[PDB]
């Protein structure tokens, strides 16, 4: 999981 | 379609029920409905966001489904997303449609949403209300009176959202 | 003759986290919003106007899943339920 | 133990006007959208929740009334129906 | 109540129907449930709102009415206006509410509410989400969970609101 | 009438  | 289906009386249900506070559906045989999808995923400084074609792939379905004529934009930068908004703005079948959605997916910082050509030095910000404005009565007197719905996948800052509680 | 027309009106902005929050994304699945948002579309545009989605895409938010957001509605000028209908 | 909470949830605000635009008040007779938000409260707080409340609000407002304004709702992190209850 | 009372089995017919997806109302016997009106009718510089008696009269026996004890605080300024905010952030009766509301009720311009030492020239604004970040879980970890209703009466600009259209 |  990556924030964006 | 992969949406569940109202069938017939249902429908018929929900006007029956609240028909003087429900937004006008116009006819399938005629209407002409657009959506627009605006999606970066290659920036030119800060990291590309891998994922990306599956949202496209996975709203660009969802809207056609639900009856929408979908335009894909890639990779723009404040101002050509301005400029395909004013397009946008100014197609003809807004006449003959009776909603419109816009998607937007992208980096964003709390002022808005990042085009491609974002750095943290100079900014290709567009502002949340920049949308609102192309949009209104004024400068789209087509979309005057049916839903414009607006959907906005993109980080707000940095903070992670969560507080500690205890117990 | 000319009538006066509200300038905003009718709008509704759903976004995928609160102001100052990230929201998260992953390679091979995509945005957790969008897939969320996605299937409650799928299962509930027969039934609910659009408003009643959202908020239950809200809800489904409301344990923080390791990585938490909660997406926020916004300028909603929506006068009258948007019913979308689906095969119709 | 500690768990985590999200900073913010279960929010709502309700404005008069849409932003940059006025709103209407008067002497004898106070705020044309603080009454008007009254009378749906008295009427509907029995069996709306507060969101279709506001929107009922927002309706009142759709043909202009010469003077014209169209409240907003914002910032909504409801997460679930809140029924007032009144009498309860 | 001058407010149109539930019947018993209406309230059960809503529990039963949603009880899942409704927040949780706690016992009449024991709620202690609290509200707050920020009013500003005399400013030093600009007009006084001739009228607002009307609106905290008509607000301050509706909240009553729905169930919470009102503090009523007047003619402020941005200032008075978050020290008030963070007191009542820190009213002990919120552990034993389930919701609130606050009303602010003033002139108002763009950036947000104005206070009453407000002029052209030094701003007395409050910020539209000062009023968030202080009632927030991490300001008010008492009303984490519980619906908090925020209604603001105040002008946002100067436009009348109109466009013309024709036919 | 006036505005706020």
């Amino acid at each position: 999981y990556v924030a964006d | 379609g992969n949406v569940k289906l109202c069938s017939l009386e249902e429908a018929q249900r929900i006007w029956k029920q609240k028909s003087a506070e429900i937004y006008p559906i116009m006819d399938k045989s005629s209407r002409t409905r657009l959506a627009l999808i605006i999606c970066n995923e290659e920036f030119d400084s800060i990291p590309r966001r891998t994922g990306a074609e599956v949202d496209i792939t996975g709203m660009t379905m969802l809207l056609q489904n639900l009856g929408y004529s979908v335009d894909v934009k890639k990779n723009l930068t404040a101002s050509d997303m301005t400029t395909e908004l004013e397009a946008f703005a100014h197609r003809p079948e807004h006449k003959t449609s009776d909603s419109t959605f816009l998607v937007f997916m992208s980096h964003g910082i709390r002022e808005g949403i990042c085009g491609k050509k974002h750095s943290e030095q100079v900014p290709d910000i567009l502002q949340l209300n920049a949308i609102f404005n192309m949009l209104n009565t004024k400068n789209c007197p087509s979309l005057k009176d049916k839903p414009k719905v607006i959907i906005i996948q993109a980080c707000r800052g940095d903070s992670p959202g969560v507080v500690w509680f205890k117990d | 003759a000319i009538k006066k027309a509200h300038i905003e009106k009718d709008f509704i902005a759903f976004c995928s986290s609160t102001p100052d929050n990230v929201s998260w994304r992953h390679p091979t699945m995509g945005s957790v919003f969008i897939g969320r948002l996605i299937e409650h579309m799928q299962e509930y545009a027969c039934s609910c106007d659009v408003e009643e989605i959202f908020r239950k895409v809200r809800f489904s938010f409301e344990q923080p899943d390791g990585r938490a957001q909660m997406p926020t509605t916004e300028r909603v000028t929506l006068t009258r339920c948007f019913y979308l209908f689906p095969g119709h």
